[PDB]
RNA sequence: GACGGAGCCAGCGAGUCUAACCUUGGCCGAGAGGUCUUGGUAAUCUUGUGAAACUCCGUCGUGCUGGGGAUAGAGCAUUGUA
RNA sequence: GCCCGGAUAGCUCAGUCGGUAGAGCAGGGGAUUCAUAAUCCCCGUGUCCUUGGUUCGAUUCCGAGUCCGGGCACCA
């Protein structure tokens, strides 16, 4: 209703975030995980992403 | 406004250029406190029985 | 005497014409970037602005500029129809009083408003 | 919060139904899956519910897992009157 | 060695569903780009990614020079609500 | 009340053949420290006293005057 609380959020940093945790900051956009950095350390065994060398 | 900037001399950079620099610009790092880091301030100490409950 | 001076011309085209010409013409002489700007976005854009100002230009005491007419939007390209109006430029905090002129057509208003004060090193 | 009586309804109801729901943590979504409301009064009218007691929130990867309890049930049985033993997820489908 | 013809060879990647991503081909355009179609959710299509240094035949000839391309003026297009 | 000594950056102190202004201290900011010190750098800074004169050029070569600074409580 109310005509005043947006502009646009299509594109930039500000269209996105962490599906984890928000942070709009060092996200990870490659093969569309869309998982901050931080995060994404923490969680990468999980999603299957382990150290080889 | 605009016709103030372009107007008012003390302005540009002939100016500037003009003016000494200063000293604080060549300074250095500052550092302040380091040998203190591991000299505790909060004054206030743990004590061994509040240490022995805990662990 | 009889040439009283002679007027401006944008970029062939005599005041005269300019001035009932119609903003599109207008641009359609204009260069890139603005043939570019009006090219896009034809909905709803500098709207009840140029009625206020339109407005005020009638309101106005007779041989006289028009009262200032605030608005932020730096971004707007500025076209025959706004020749001769006094806008109030906002830089940030401030709107700059500036009298619009011939030769200012087809520049931003941002542009006639500075957003940051000079510099002046060293001094006390 | 603030809401009009009748979504107030289509929550409470939708959720005595369900005896379940989630909403991905959005406000201005203004329409949720399911649910025919504003995203918002999902989550304040859950939020709300659940404050005093009646409904338990979990949050994890930027979701809402809304679930209805016992005591709860007894307060949106109220809410919606149907009698003694209405309904809810409690009771196991065909033979699924 | 720069410029100009001409020769002409990689590997690791990545790409569009409830969407507009990787783009061949045809035309138009000095260029940037435009436009009509098209293949691909991929060892299948873009793509042999015909990459650049490099090779060859020319022009220049030691001169801030045709080395260098900062700064600046005018015009044209692309992304984008801007 | 003398005589003495001054004046330029806030202050303390340099200067000039007369070309275009400095230094310390102060200040402000970094570096070194877990954090402060020390230390080691950075920065910024000027109504050339008033008051006139001299002079191709003067803060800067004079003069006059005013704040003052050092030493001594009204004998033509
Ligand atoms: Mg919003
Ligand atoms: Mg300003
Ligand atoms: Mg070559
Ligand atoms: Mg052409
Ligand atoms: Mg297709
Ligand atoms: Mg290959
Ligand atoms: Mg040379
Ligand atoms: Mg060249
Ligand atoms: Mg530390
Ligand atoms: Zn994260």
């Amino acid at each position: 209703e109310n005509v005043w609380f947006s502009h646009p959020r299509r594109y930039g940093k500000g269209s996105r975030q962490c599906r984890v945790c928000s942070s709009h900051t060092g996200l990870i956009r490659k093969y569309g995980l869309n998982i901050c950095r931080q995060c994404f350390r923490e969680k990468a065994n999980d999603i299957g992403f382990n150290k080889f060398r | 406004g605009n016709e103030g900037a372009i107007r008012d001399k003390t302005a540009g950079r002939r100016n500037n250029r003009s003016k000494d620099v200063t000293d604080s610009a060549t300074t250095k790092k500052s550092n302040t406190r380091r040998a203190t880091d591991r000299h505790s301030r909060t004054g206030k100490t743990d004590t061994k029985k509040k240490v022995n409950q805990g662990w | 005497k009889k040439r009283v001076f002679k007027t401006h011309s944008y970029r062939g085209v005599d005041l005269e014409k300019l001035l009932e010409m119609s903003t599109e013409d207008f641009v359609k002489l204009a260069p890139a970037r603005v043939r570019r700007r009006f090219a896009r976005g034809m909905t709803s854009k500098p709207a009840g602005f140029m009625k206020k100002l339109r407005a005020a230009k009638l309101a106005a005491p007779e041989n006289e500029k028009p009262a200032p007419v605030r608005t932020h939007m730096r971004n707007m390209i500025i076209v025959p129809e706004m020749i001769g109006s006094v806008v109030g430029i906002y830089n940030g905090k401030a709107f700059n009083q500036v009298e619009i002129r011939p030769e200012m057509l087809g520049h931003y208003l941002g542009e006639f408003s500075i957003t940051y004060t000079p510099v002046r090193h060293g001094r006390a | 919060m603030l809401m009009p009586k009748e979504d107030r309804n289509k929550i409470h109801q939708y959720l005595f139904q369900e005896g379940v729901v989630v909403a991905k943590k959005d406000f201005n979504q203004a329409k949720h899956e399911e649910i025919d409301t504003k995203n918002l009064y999902v989550i304040k009218a859950l939020q709300s519910l659940t404050s005093k007691g009646y409904v338990k929130t979990q949050f994890s990867w930027q979701y809402y897992y809304y679930t209805l309890t016992e005591e709860g049930v007894e307060y949106l049985r109220e809410y919606l009157n149907l009698p003694e033993h209405i309904v809810p997820g409690t009771y196991i489908q065909e033979r699924n």
